[PDB]
């Protein structure tokens, strides 16, 4: 709810660093500090994680991406976002039991 | 044409540069919580230390000193020492390094305001019984005895001494550069004492038998020192009142130390001339 | 003079399951860390017990320095310790067990992944704590792989006479 | 336009001198009400190839 930086532009860098620009190669996963870092975006470091790790285990289970500053530094001073982890919001199928098969992005370009 | 401006050197056109911004922070932004929180960035980085550092929570204490939050579910690790260790430095810092770095120049020191004085080898004249008899029949600190005037040594209270003897410093500091010993270089090298020379002759004058001068206050309030490297120092009350103090009554009922420091100074500057005079008068709070 | 001359103490050292076990569907784990243990009336104080069990979980959680590799990495996570510029012993911290890469059939890759976890704990022979180490690796199927290390220790005093090898120095660990 | 958290780190102590006394307070009065709703994607992107749409 406390996000410091507009939120759209967030998104936007995401979609623009896996959109081709990075995903020439289907199999490559957008995470980690090297690949998955939104340089272009700044902002100064928050008093509190915000996502707390009890959430950040919740939402990652539940299909949902979280991103973090990619270096600590003192209150106050500014840093960079980076991903977690790259995944698709899929759960169950069709066919109701449950499987992980399009979990990671990786796989719905890796199928295409 | 332009507003001319006091100056050591006289009457002066002033003015200021563009801001660059090329300044290293200063002690002030020197911040308890920002520095702490920073050494968990000198850790390494691995499974056994990613969620310990991600977890740091640091709250401010009582007084201040920040210090680390353990909640419920705390796990013990290393990462709480480092930040044991800025809490430290922080701390180290304002008490050993800034206090020397505020005490080694006059227009800033607080503590060691007696000791810089006597690095002037600054002496009072209206203290010593053998005074010189042209200071007047009568200092504003003697009272008269049979046995010729006597003075009495004042003990005064902790805050205004130590404004005083802070301004005293500033104005001595500036007299060693050098002047030419007019009238507007002499009231800026005396002005941080809040007083103003005036002469009284309004005439020609340069062929009178004598020329006299008098001191007017230009504020009832010394400017304070400040200990915090950052805020505004407290001003405090220039004068001493004779009743609070418990001293004789042929005292004047108001006296104010920083006008009898400026009438040494310039009794002293304008010695050479030999028809100078002094005709001090009372002055009272407003 | 009492025959206890030996005065080298023992600092803290981290321990398995200090704070508990995190459990999931998957399975349960430990969460190594350090230990406090408490007194009648307070007066917390750390744990100094299994020091070469403790020092050998430093070298497996830490990552090393990585390889360079011609498109770079970011300067925060280039891996490594900055201490180690002061060290005169001539290594690197830390471990290089989470860089491996799927390579070939899953069999191949389980190989690399030991031959990188002897390249590592290989280092404690070095600095003396351990006379010998070996790690055995069993492979039984697609999901359950099973990893058991083996440390060989010493005690304080000697009581063998005619060792082909030599007493490790740093045995005052007893371990 | 619902999405803003003001920081202002001259407060306190500065090299560059705060001034002093002075102090800035931020609050909201209005929010928005209505967003668009389209639903007209198969006739302005009718049989075209993309590879990522990104949604603001």
């Amino acid at each position: 709810t406390t996000y410091p930086v507009l939120p759209y532009l967030t998104n936007a860098a995401y979609g623009a660093l896996s959109a081709c620009s990075t995903c020439e190669n289907p199999e490559l996963n957008v995470q980690g500090q090297t690949y998955g870092l939104l340089s272009c975006i700044n902002m100064p470091e928050s008093c509190t994680p915000g996502w707390e790790f009890t959430e950040v285990t919740q939402l990652q289970n539940n299909g949902f991406v979280v991103s973090g500053p990619a270096t600590t530094s003192g209150q106050g001073n500014f840093t960079s976002p980076y991903i977690y982890n790259d995944v698709t919001n899929y759960l169950r199928d069709e066919k109701n039991r449950p499987n992980a098969t399009f979990r990671d992005a990786s796989s719905r370009r890796l199928a295409a | 044409m332009n507003v001319l401006v006091p100056g050591i050197d006289g009457m002066v056109s002033a003015g200021k540069f563009e801001y660059s911004g090329c300044c290293p922070p200063d002690f002030a932004d020197m911040d308890e919580c920002t520095l702490a929180t920073s050494y968990v960035g000198l850790l390494p980085s691995g499974p056994l230390w990613d969620r310990a550092k991600y977890e740091a929570i640091t709250t401010i204490t009582a007084t201040g000193n920040c210090a680390a939050c353990w909640t419920e579910d705390h796990c013990p690790t290393l990462v709480d020492y480092a930040v044991n260790v800025g809490a430290r430095l922080a701390s180290v810092i304002d008490m050993t390094l800034w206090p020397a770095v505020r005490e080694s120049d006059p227009f800033t020191a607080v503590t060691s305001t007696a000791d810089w004085l006597e690095r002037f080898k600054w002496v009072n004249c209206f203290e010593t019984s053998c005074r010189s008899k042209a200071l007047g029949e009568i200092t504003p600190i003697e009272y008269m005895t049979e046995c010729g005037p006597v003075y009495v040594a004042i003990n005064y209270p902790p805050s205004i001494k130590q404004a005083f003897e802070s301004a005293l410093i500033k104005s001595l500091e500036r007299l060693s550069m050098g002047i030419i010993k007019n009238l507007a270089s002499i009231n800026f090298v005396i002005e941080p004492l809040k007083v103003r020379v005036v002469p009284l002759d309004t005439t020609n004058a340069c062929e009178n038998e004598t020329l006299c001068v008098t001191f007017e206050k230009t504020s009832d309030f010394f400017d304070g020192v400040n200990q915090n490297p950052c805020g505004i120092p407290s001003p405090v009350a220039a004068y001493i009142d004779r009743d609070v103090m418990q001293l004789p009554s042929e005292l004047p009922k108001y006296i104010w130390p920083g006008h009898m420091a400026a009438e040494c100074v310039v009794r002293s500057l304008l010695s050479h001339v030999s028809r100078f005079c002094v005709v001090r008068t009372d002055q009272t709070p407003d | 003079n009492f025959e206890t001359a030996d005065r080298r103490k023992r600092f803290w050292t981290t321990q398995v399951a200090a704070c508990g076990q995190s459990s999931d569907d998957c399975g349960d784990c430990a969460r190594p860390g350090l230990q406090l243990l408490c007194n009648g009336e307070g007066r917390i104080t750390i744990a100094t017990d299994n020091y070469v069990a403790g020092l050998a979980l430093n070298i497996l959680l830490t990552d090393a320095s990585k390889a360079d590799t011609g498109c770079g990495w970011t300067p925060g996570n280039r891996g490594g310790f900055w201490g180690d510029s002061f060290r005169s012993d001539n290594m690197r911290s830390g471990s290089k067990i989470r860089q491996v890469t799927a390579r070939g059939s899953m069999r191949e890759t389980v190989a690399l992944i030991r031959a990188y976890a002897i390249d590592d704990l290989k280092k404690l022979v070095a600095y003396g704590v351990a006379k010998s180490v070996d790690v055995d690796l069993t492979y039984q199927g697609s999901n359950k792989i099973d990893m058991t290390i083996m440390i060989q220790g010493v005690d304080g005093n000697e009581s063998r006479v005619g060792l082909t090898g030599e007493r490790i120095a740093n045995a005052w660990v007893w371990s | 336009g619902n999405h803003l958290s003001v920081i202002y780190t001259n407060l306190g102590s500065c090299t560059s001198v705060t001034p002093e006394g002075v102090t800035v307070a931020f609050a909201q009065t209005t929010p928005g009400s209505v967003n668009p709703e389209p639903n007209d994607y198969a006739s302005v992107v009718n049989e075209c190839c993309f590879a990522v749409y990104v949604l603001s």
